[PDB]
Parts: C-alpha cells; sequence; structure tokens
C-alpha cells in the first residue's frame, strides 16, 4: 500500500523513448556515457579529467 | 633476309575525373581563370559557454 503513495511522482509522468548506450555487466543494466560534447566544444575543462 | 614483324606501342587515356582521387577534390568548371584575382571565404563560428 505504501508503495502507491511512496511513488507519489512516478504515476502520471508520461513515459517517453529516450536514447544512449546500454550495456550488461553481470545481471545489472548500466548505461554508458561520455561527456566529450559538453566540454570539448567550448574551451571548457571537462570535470572527470581528474 | 626478310622484315618478320613491326610493332609499336599504344599509349591508353586515362584523365582525371576517372581516377578515385576525384573524390577527394570537389571539381568546379570555371571559365576565364586569368580574370581572377583571389577568392574568399567566409566562416562564421558561434559558440557556446
Amino acid at each position: 500500500g505504501d508503495k502507491a503513495a511512496l511513488a507519489d511522482g512516478h504515476d502520471e509522468i508520461q513515459r517517453t523513448r529516450i536514447a544512449a548506450s546500454l550495456v550488461k555487466i553481470g545481471d545489472k543494466f548500466v548505461a554508458i556515457e561520455s561527456l566529450q560534447r559538453m566540454y570539448n566544444e567550448t574551451q571548457f575543462p571537462c570535470p572527470l579529467n581528474r | 633476309e626478310a622484315l618478320l614483324g613491326v610493332y609499336t606501342n599504344v599509349v591508353e587515356f586515362v584523365k582525371f575525373l576517372e581516377t578515385a582521387l576525384a573524390a577527394a577534390c570537389v571539381n568546379t568548371e570555371f571559365k576565364d581563370l586569368r580574370r581572377m584575382i583571389d577568392g574568399k571565404i567566409q566562416f562564421k563560428i558561434s559558440m557556446p559557454t
């Protein structure tokens, strides 16, 4: 019963079709990303490059 | 004595557009090419932040 009220945002919210990259590790699916485009175009440093 | 065979060569015509180097350049015909002084290329680089 509590799950019906714990999920207070995510009943009504319309689903959609988003594209990215996926992978299988064990039995838990991970999305893989790179942040090239957000920090190569604009002469700002990528925060992952520690 | 005799003349058995008198033989020569033929040079087969090889033009430019038939070679696949012509995929590395974009050929535009132009007529009066001595009349030109220069060309100009006008870029526009926008850049977000």
